[PDB]
């Protein structure tokens, strides 16, 4: 124990002598290969997803570079980690949701969609022949009873709902930023949700963003359809922040 | 069979008779035709009895699995889709004709579901061999937004019409009243039919029946 | 395709090491406790709950299987969600046939059988969890544990996860057969207090109870109330 | 090394050793030559004989009236592929009542032979073919490899010491399009003869010839039937 | 060792077998695409490995639907199999939905197929990268590029194979948003001649194709006369 | 009609703390009697019996297949099956053949193995169950059986009176049916014993 | 049943009667036969209630998933194609006479018929169901190129009313819908609001 | 995938099957379990491993399983494996009963299971079941019987034997005390307690620590009973009194 290894326990998802799954641990490292960080925050009125948008190559059509994805009309997502893996996971989520609506006559709750994707990822941690997906999914939507929701699932098949959360390279630092900010708030609840998200991201990276360097997605109690902010809309937030 | 349902101001009233027949013989005088789907959703059944029993049990069971997972009260639409998609798949070979009613987060809902898988969402419906007698009562007397007791009166009148005018229907009237606040499964609601009494007694004393052979096996 | 060979095999000393390593994942999990009182069962568990950022209500460790049966675990959470799903399904298959709720012991046997499969069947590892399963039937409470081998045991009281050895001796010197459920809840929470670290709130432990009326989670407000004495 | 036993394992250089090893089976087969003019496609092959009393291995196979092949590598793989080709040809005559165009047959081969290069526990085909055909676009010579790549050729040689035959063909290829049939086959033989040890010669026992063109269905010439073509290498 | 299966992550979270497959594409000669005002043009440096081969042998430019061209680099048998997958997907889309598959959807679908070969010990990743190009009045010009991991993006200009970077730096000099396909073919030929290493690999064919307003949204080979002029322009520009 | 090919009749009846179940004894093929001691009532427990009428081959198959399932049930569980649970087990067995059913329509009679409360039920050939508090009948003379049971049955009968009623209901009912009879067997099930009788009966 | 749809410049109008029958019993007198398949695409259903409900739910699923994937509104032509595929493939097991109509940004208002058997044809206007027989001569005489939305509504309401009077399997209320870029506007004509044409007494 | 396959169903160079052997080591460490045939019955006696104070006691035994009307078994080795096998035994016994309408003869039941075990050593690439069994029964062909089967898929009949911890020692004591053709249930019970007294050398023997089942015939019916603790204590007492006599 303490970093012990027997047999093929670093190559496939069998247990190591401490009871760890090294291949699952290595899939969390794959999340950071991309070099990106995402943040998500929920208030009483809305939920927001913010992520870095890095377009190093001028020859890219930057309108095709996104990590924000519509899953249904009311459920949005930000993906962090290996891109092709992420896309595949987004497709599966779209399928699960559409399937749920066809069979059950009402939209999949965000918690259930996150649970299902997490249960599917679980299978990759117990069966030896395939690897986990090296990506992390954060889902936002409005629940009719519970209000705005933020849910995250990971390559271990763990999932949870959050007041706010993060993924990718600066996840820990974001978690500290967000933790410290909520303890301050009455009823431990965020209120300026887009500003908190962008500020968190901006601090942990030390950047001070241009509007083309981030992407912003929202769902609101008044407007539950998932919406992507334009550059101008993001700029209005950036400017309003800069001026106090 | 006569089964029926109404949407009233605060909920649903379902009704049913209690006769089951085999050919033109009464096999059960007190069959229970209003089946549990979930604590907030019930379903009257007509048609082939094993089919209505098994279909409602299966969907109730699958709904319980669903609500255990979701942690939420199930929806009437969800029962309706599951029932109708299964019945369609079987092409009308599962002879279940259903009246599905309940109360979910979006309020009261009532559907009739046919064996071949069509459904109709409506504020009053009837099914079974007595369904036209029951529907006459509804067309004549139904009003939107009835109070609970008026709704209960109307349903039980409609079931009575089927009981008295259809040879396939009889015996008792069962009701199930479902609101946001309450579930009243009223079995029997009314007993409008009773066997007459027995005028002559046939108490056959021991030895009346001749016996060829006898074995007593004692038990623990 | 799928690997068709077993990933658990016998070592030269006759041990199934993958199962022993699964048990080590269980031993490193967050603590769980179950106590069978005279008139019911309590299941209690610690949340490995960092952050105030967690919505503690969003996922539960203490879960209903049927109206009369509930579960908790120690070990890997996602493995546990598989077994919760199969247990629910098994309970419903039984109910469809027999039109009676599945007896607790019959549900444990069938779940334990699924865990056995994952110790032999092709291309898979064992489950890295142990389950504590509570239930009430035949007018009587039941507490079972089911481990990664598929072995199961009936307990009066036990502990699993981190610091379980001490938890069991804490319970050994504190459980009596004539004990009530309200007292049992108290001693269950004291057992978790033995190995806690953090200061307990109603948001970072979970408690479930089972009696004649059925199985249910205690609400945060109910747990808060029991935490006043502690 | 750890990279050479599975067709599914890329090496760190971006190569697949199993495919390269399969190509070696073709390089060690006996040489064959294929070339074409405006009107004919010809195959010429050296047949290896195990002992002095053995017949000499068939190298040239009939596929359809308009298509024949010469082989190098694993004979069992050559037959399996040949049987696939034959069936694809019969299918197209059955369906459409016209010959399968040669370039489409070759595409089908590329697609079929690629599949086992990408699945664990499968192996490449260990055979290379020269394909002679004639259709609406005229005569053709194609080459196929164990890598599943294929090539459209003015002329070609594969097998042991084929480099020599290839040089000869490059040297004289500007003459081929305008050649009459006899000239073209002579050229094929001269290319093939370059592959031989200096001592040894083309004989009726070791040479096999295949010809197809505008007025001629794919035909194989062996033994005494090659003598017309060998007399007047003068 | 950690690099023998696509179903094994390394301890740093990499999938070396996908990286190795990428190295096969980077060993290949260079292909480029450029999107412009009224379409998309493709050019490939097509190394001729023997003078015995016909002109046009081993094409690296394919029609995958009437409106969609494909340009490849890497292992050519894998690319061709991918061209078949793309064809089948465009064909199936037309059968099911009743209209020509939008480029982006086709790109995403074939990318998911590429992706599926990066998860398993049972199969190996594809050793090819490819570009897809189309044009329509409704969607305008579109150029996507997919790699062996299954990533798919859209581009103004793109290059794959061994002189990828040198090619990109030349492509960046163009104001392609304001140019026509007729202008861009010359520049494509120019760029292939710039990045071609004439010392190390001796002979090549330029392969050109385009799809735009001028072909009415059909992907077509650049006509012979126009290619020869573009070559002549490229060659004299090298001077 | 498939159900009349062999003929036959079973019934069951409830009394105070006891149940009774009865059957005719004929095995025949259309008009022809083959045997007169054919078994139709099978023990499923010390105090729990199932009676099957219908096509004789399916009477035997269902009893045998049911026993298979029950034995596995009892070995696996702690315990003797409850009457209601047997019913459900049989329902499930018959409904699996919903689209090619066994041609038999059973009755069950017994006492709860712990509480000793009386239970009777019947099921149709596809497994629809029917519990009653008085009696149940199945066979080619069901109408005759109904007429006798409706006229004679009374609540809360002691073992002796239950025996006389079920016996007179069976004998007189099957005497109006050509393809049932050739004897009657009656089991009375009490807490502390089973009493099995064959009745003096017409043999035509 | 009687179903109809009509194209106008910018959109479509759809209509149906509301009668479901089993033999000559009316099992629903206020059926909604116009079913939304996407935000601006409806189908009018005739034939088997079970079949057309199952097919419509299936196509709604397919179209919704396709639309999310493409991130654009679906084409009316796509919705019609998906009905056609399913109605043609299963033509031996279904009884479904469908009209698909709606609006999309590329082609505007469109009407397609998918009659039994599963052929698909675009039309200026379409009618179907058992009652359509009785209005061929009326629609052929009354149809004019270039009708406004309002004219399409009246034309539809009149045609349906005429069919309903004559066809025992049609009747009840007239449900109408207009679809355009701006959205979907639904209404019901009941009782006195249904257009009225005298019985020809002596 | 060839790299990860541990190849559980292949020979080693001496003609051995390593997994099978290895499974047999697992068994040797498990609870001691003995069977003894007598003229009027057969018995099983087993060391319990479920003995922690806080255990609840809910089934009628820990390691004794009823198979059908006329047969029972006990097990040593991996418990979950034993559950799969005993379930399969019950199924085979009911299949035979369904088909023939008579109980499966004991040896036939054993053989049927052993063929399943055998298969797991020859094909399928799976680990074998880590279980040895003792089977007791009565049938109409050979009366009272006792069998033993192991993970190789081998079985035999025995008059007395032992599997699990300290087996060799237990068999020596049986070799020396067992009277072929002359034992009764009452004397077999004495001998079983004698044997367990010696082979549980860690430490002092208690009724909480053993399980005894007897199989006898009464009024044409097989009776299978797990002895209650009152009786087990009484036999322990009689054995302890008997050893007091041992010298004078
Ligand atoms: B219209 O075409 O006349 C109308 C359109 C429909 C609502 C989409 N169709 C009908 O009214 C048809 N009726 C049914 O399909 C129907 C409804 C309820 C039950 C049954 C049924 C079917 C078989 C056996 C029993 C009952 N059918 C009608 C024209 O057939
Ligand atoms: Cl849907
Ligand atoms: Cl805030
Ligand atoms: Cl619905
Ligand atoms: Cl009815
Ligand atoms: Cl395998
Ligand atoms: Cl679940
Ligand atoms: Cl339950
Ligand atoms: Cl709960
Ligand atoms: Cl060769
Ligand atoms: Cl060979
Ligand atoms: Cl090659
Ligand atoms: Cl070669
Ligand atoms: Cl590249
Ligand atoms: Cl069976
Ligand atoms: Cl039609
Ligand atoms: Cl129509
Ligand atoms: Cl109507
Ligand atoms: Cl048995
Ligand atoms: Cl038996
Ligand atoms: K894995
Ligand atoms: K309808
Ligand atoms: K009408
Ligand atoms: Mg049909
Ligand atoms: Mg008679
Ligand atoms: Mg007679």
């Amino acid at each position: 124990s303490r970093g012990s290894s027997a047999g093929f326990d670093r190559h496939i998802t069998i247990f190591s002598p401490e009871g760890r799954l090294y291949q699952v641990e290595y899939a969390f490292k794959a999340i950071n290969q991309g070099g990106l960080t995402s943040v998500a925050v929920r208030g009483k009125d809305c939920a927001v997803i913010v992520t870095q948008k890095k377009v190093p190559d001028k020859l890219l059509d930057s309108s095709t570079v996104t990590h924000l994805f519509k899953i249904t009309e009311n459920i949005g997502c930000v993906m962090t980690g290996m891109t092709a893996d992420s896309r595949s996971q987004v497709q599966r989520a779209r399928y699960e949701a559409a399937n749920w609506k066809y069979k059950y006559g009402y939209e999949i709750p965000v918690d259930m969609l996150c649970k299902r994707i997490a249960d599917i990822s679980q299978v990759y941690t117990q069966n030896a022949e395939m690897r986990p997906l090296g990506c992390c999914m954060i889902l936002i939507g409005i629940d009719e009873e519970q209000g705005p929701q933020v849910y995250k699932c990971d390559p271990a098949g763990y999932y949870c709902g959050f007041k706010a959360t993060a993924a990718g390279v600066k996840q820990t630092e974001s978690t500290s930023f967000l933790e410290k900010k909520v303890k301050k708030k009455f009823d431990w609840t965020f209120e300026q949700t887009v500003e908190t998200a962008i500020t968190c991201l901006s601090t942990v990276l030390s950047i001070d963003f241009k509007p083309s360097e981030i992407e912003v997605g929202v769902v609101t109690v008044e407007n539950p359809k998932f919406r992507i902010l334009t550059e101008a809309e993001i700029d209005a937030h950036l400017v309003a922040l800069a001026e106090r | 069979t006569t089964i029926a349902g109404v949407v009233y101001k605060d909920g649903i009233v379902l009704g049913a008779d209690t006769r089951a027949t085999e050919g033109m013989v009464v096999a059960d005088k007190n069959c229970s035709k209003i089946h549990f789907i979930s604590p907030n959703i019930y379903c009257c059944g007509a048609g082939t009895a094993a089919d209505t029993d098994m279909t409602t049990q299966l969907i109730s069971s699958n709904l319980e699995l669903h609500s255990l997972s979701t942690g939420r009260l199930p929806r009437v639409v969800t029962a309706n889709r599951m029932l109708k998609q299964m019945l369609f798949r079987y092409q009308g070979y599962i002879g279940a004709a259903l009246v599905l009613g309940g109360v979910d987060v979006t309020g009261p809902h009532l559907y009739s579901i046919y064996p071949h898988g069509s459904t109709d969402k409506l504020p009053y419906v009837t099914m079974g061999s007595g369904s036209l007698a029951a529907m006459a009562v509804f067309e004549d007397k139904f009003r939107p937004d009835m109070e609970e007791e008026e709704a209960k009166n109307l349903v039980s009148e409609a079931i009575a019409a089927g009981i008295f005018n259809d040879l396939g229907s009889g015996s008792n009237i069962d009701l199930c009243v479902i609101s946001k606040n309450k579930l009243d499964f009223l079995r029997p609601y009314t007993v409008p039919n009773k066997k007459g009494t027995r005028l002559g007694r046939y108490r056959c004393e021991k030895g009346t029946t001749a016996v060829l052979t006898e074995k007593i096996t004692p038990l623990e | 395709r799928g690997y068709s060979f077993s990933l658990t095999t016998f070592s030269p000393s006759g041990k199934l090491v993958q199962i022993e390593y699964a048990l080590a994942a269980v031993a490193g999990g967050a603590p769980s406790v179950g106590i069978k009182a005279a008139n019911g069962v309590v299941l209690a568990t610690e949340k490995k709950q960092k952050s105030i950022l967690y919505d503690e209500r969003s996922v539960h460790k203490v879960e209903p299987i049927t109206k009369h049966i509930g579960l908790v675990y120690s070990g890997m959470g996602p493995d546990y969600r598989v077994l919760v799903h199969r247990a629910r399904k098994l309970a419903q298959q039984y109910y469809l046939v027999y039109q009676e709720p599945i007896p607790t012991a019959q549900l444990v046997q069938r779940v334990a059988s699924v865990m056995q499969e994952y110790t032999q069947s092709g291309g898979v590892r064992p489950f890295g969890v142990s389950l504590l399963i509570c239930g009430w039937n035949e007018g009587r409470p039941y507490l079972f544990q089911s481990d990664p081998s598929g072995a199961y045991f009936a307990w009066k009281a036990t502990a699993m996860g981190k610091n379980y050895v001490n938890g069991k001796t804490f319970l050994e010197k504190r459980y009596n057969e004539d004990l009530e459920l309200e007292d049992a809840i108290h001693t269950a929470i004291l057992t978790l207090k033995e190995s806690f670290e953090g200061q307990m709130t109603e948001d970072n432990i979970e408690v479930g109870i089972c009696n004649e009326a059925g199985f249910r989670r205690l609400t945060p407000t109910e747990v808060k109330d029991y935490l006043a004495a502690i | 090394n750890q990279y050479d036993n599975d067709v599914t394992v890329w090496s760190p250089q971006g190569r697949i050793h199993q495919i390269e090893y399969a190509m070696e089976a073709v390089k060690q087969g006996s040489a064959t030559v294929g070339l074409k003019s405006k009107t004919h496609a010809v195959l010429v092959a050296l047949k290896r004989a195990q002992s002095e009393l053995a017949a000499h291995q068939k190298k040239i196979l009939h596929v359809d009236n308009h298509i024949g092949i010469s082989i190098a590598g694993l004979t069992a793989d050559a037959r399996l592929l040949c049987n696939f080709m034959r069936q694809e040809c019969l299918d197209s005559r059955f369906v459409f009542d016209r010959p399968l165009p040669v370039s489409r047959l070759v595409s089908l081969i590329g697609s079929k032979t690629q599949i086992p290069t990408q699945r664990y526990g499968r192996r490449p085909y260990g055979v290379g073919l020269l394909i002679a055909g004639y259709d609406d676009m005229g005569p053709h010579i194609f080459q196929t490899c164990p890598s599943a790549n294929y090539f459209d050729c003015r002329a070609m040689s594969i097998g042991a010491r084929s480099q020599s035959a290839r040089t000869y063909l490059e040297r004289h290829m500007s003459e081929f399009m305008e050649c009459n049939l006899n000239e073209l086959v002579k050229h094929g033989l001269r290319a093939l003869r370059e592959t031989l040890p200096a001592e040894q010669d083309l004989t009726t026992k070791n040479v096999s010839i295949g010809i197809v063109g505008k007025d001629l269905e794919f035909t194989i010439y062996d033994d005494d039937d090659v003598s017309p073509f060998l007399e007047g290498l003068e | 060792g950690y690099d023998l299966s696509a179903s094994t992550f390394s301890p740093d979270g990499r999938v070396f077998q996908v990286e190795y497959a990428m190295k096969a594409v980077e060993n290949s000669s260079t292909a480029i695409g450029i999107r412009c005002k009224d379409g998309v043009v493709f050019g490939v440096e097509k190394l001729v490995l023997s003078k015995l081969y016909e002109e046009g042998s081993n094409k690296r430019l394919f029609n995958v639907d009437r409106h969609v061209g494909m340009a490849v680099a890497g292992l050519l048998a894998d690319a061709r199999s991918l061209a078949d997958i793309a064809r089948e997907e465009a064909s199936n889309f037309r059968s099911n939905f009743g209209y020509n598959i939008p480029l982006k959807h086709l790109a995403d679908r074939v990318a998911m197929y590429v992706h599926a070969y990066t998860l398993y010990s049972a199969v190996r990743p594809f050793g090819c990268s490819f570009m897809l190009g189309s044009y329509s009045v409704n969607d305008g010009a579109q150029l996507y590029m997919i790699d062996p991991s299954g990533v798919s993006y859209g581009y103004w200009g793109c290059a794959i194979g061994k002189a990828r970077q040198a090619a990109k730096t030349e492509i960046e000099k163009l104001q392609m948003k304001e140019m026509t396909c007729r202008d861009i073919v010359k520049e494509v030929a120019k760029i292939i001649y710039i990045v071609h290493d004439e010392v190390k690999d001796k002979a090549f064919e330029l392969e050109l194709s385009w799809v735009g307003e001028l072909t009415n949204g059909r992907h077509e080979i650049v006509p012979k006369d126009i290619r020869e002029e573009a070559e002549k322009y490229a060659k004299e520009s090298l001077k | 009609s498939i159900m009349s090919y062999n003929g036959g009749a079973v019934m069951a009846m409830k009394g105070k703390n006891c149940v009774a179940i009865a059957a005719d004894r004929r095995f025949g093929i259309q008009a022809q009697m083959v045997t007169t001691d054919f078994q139709k009532i099978f023990p499923m427990g010390d105090r729990l019996y199932i009676g099957l009428a219908g096509l004789a081959t399916d009477v035997q198959t269902v009893a045998q297949r049911l026993k298979f399932r029950l034995n596995l049930y009892e070995l696996k569980e702690g315990r003797q099956i409850k009457p209601y649970t047997l019913m459900s087990m049989v329902a499930n067995l018959l409904y699996e053949k919903r689209f090619g059913p066994y041609y038999t329509e059973p009755v069950i009679a017994g006492l709860d193995p712990k509480t000793f409360k009386p239970f009777i039920c019947s099921l149709d050939l596809i497994g629809c169950p029917m519990v009653t508090d008085d009696f149940v009948v199945s066979g080619t003379c069901a109408e005759q059986m109904y007429g006798m049971c409706e006229s004679l049955w009374e609540p809360n009968m002691d073992p002796d009176h239950l025996f006389e009623t079920i016996s007179q209901a069976m004998l007189n009912a099957v005497d109006r049916d050509a393809v049932s009879g050739m004897g009657v067997i009656v089991h009375i099930i009490e807490k502390d014993k089973i009493t099995t009788r064959t009745l003096k009966a017409r043999m035509d | 049943t009687t179903i109809m749809a009509v194209q106008f410049d910018g959109g479509v109008v759809l209509g149906a009667d509301s009668r479901t029958t089993t033999g000559s019993y009316i099992a629903n007198r206020v059926t909604d036969k116009l079913t939304p398949i996407h935000d601006r695409i409806f189908c009018c259903r005739s034939g088997s209630a079970a079949d057309t409900q199952a097919v419509a739910d299936a196509v709604t699923y397919q179209l919704g998933f396709h639309s999310i994937e493409l991130n654009e509104p679906p084409l009316v032509h796509t919705a019609a194609s998906l009905f056609k595929e399913m109605c043609y493939r299963y033509r031996e097991d279904l009884m479904a006479g469908i009209i698909i109509a709606g609006w999309d940004p590329q082609e505007g208002g469109q009407v397609y018929s998918v009659p039994m058997g599963g052929m698909m044809v675009r039309q200026s206007f379409a009618i179907g169901g058992s009652g359509s027989s009785y209005i061929y001569g009326y629609v052929d005489a009354t149809y004019r190129e270039g009708m406004t939305k309002e004219e399409c509504l009246q034309f539809t309401a009149n045609a349906l009313a005429l069919a309903m009077e004559r066809d025992g399997s049609s009747g009840g209320v007239i449900r109408l819908a207009a679809i355009a870029e701006s959205g979907v506007e639904r209404q019901v004509l009941l009782g006195d609001q249904i257009p009225k044409f005298a019985v020809a007494t002596l | 995938s060839r790299r990860y396959d541990s190849r559980t169903t292949i020979f080693s160079p001496e003609g051995r099957l390593y997994q099978v052997e290895y499974a047999m080591e697992a068994i040797g460490h498990a609870g001691t379990c003995l069977g003894i045939l007598a003229n009027d019955g057969v018995l099983l006696a087993a060391e319990r491993r479920n003995i922690h104070k806080l255990l609840d006691e809910v089934f009628f035994s820990e390691k004794i399983y009823k198979l059908n009307e006329d047969m029972a078994c006990s097990v040593a080795g991996i418990t979950s494996d034993a559950n799969v096998l005993t379930n399969e035994l019950r199924l085979i016994a009911q299949r035979y009963l369904l088909q023939y309408q008579e109980p499966i003869p004991c040896e036939q039941l054993v053989t049927a299971l052993c063929d399943i075990k055998q298969a797991y050593t020859q094909f399928g690439g799976k680990r074998p079941f880590g279980v040895s069994l003792l089977y007791i029964g009565w049938d109409k062909h050979y009366g009272f019987q006792l069998y033993q089967s192991d993970p190789s898929g081998n079985y035999g009949g025995w008059k007395a034997t032992c599997i699990g911890n300290n087996s060799a020692a237990a068999v020596s004591m049986l070799k020396q005390d067992y009277k072929e053709g002359e034992m009764t249930l009452k004397s077999a019970l004495a001998l079983a307690i004698k044997v367990l007294n010696k082979t549980m050398d860690v430490s002092k023997l208690s009724a909480e620590k053993v399980e005894i089942a007897t199989l006898t015939r009464e009024n044409g019916k097989t009776v299978i009973r797990v002895l209650k603790q009152k009786e087990v204590e009484q036999l322990i007492k009689k054995h302890e009194e008997e050893e007091a006599k041992a010298e004078r």
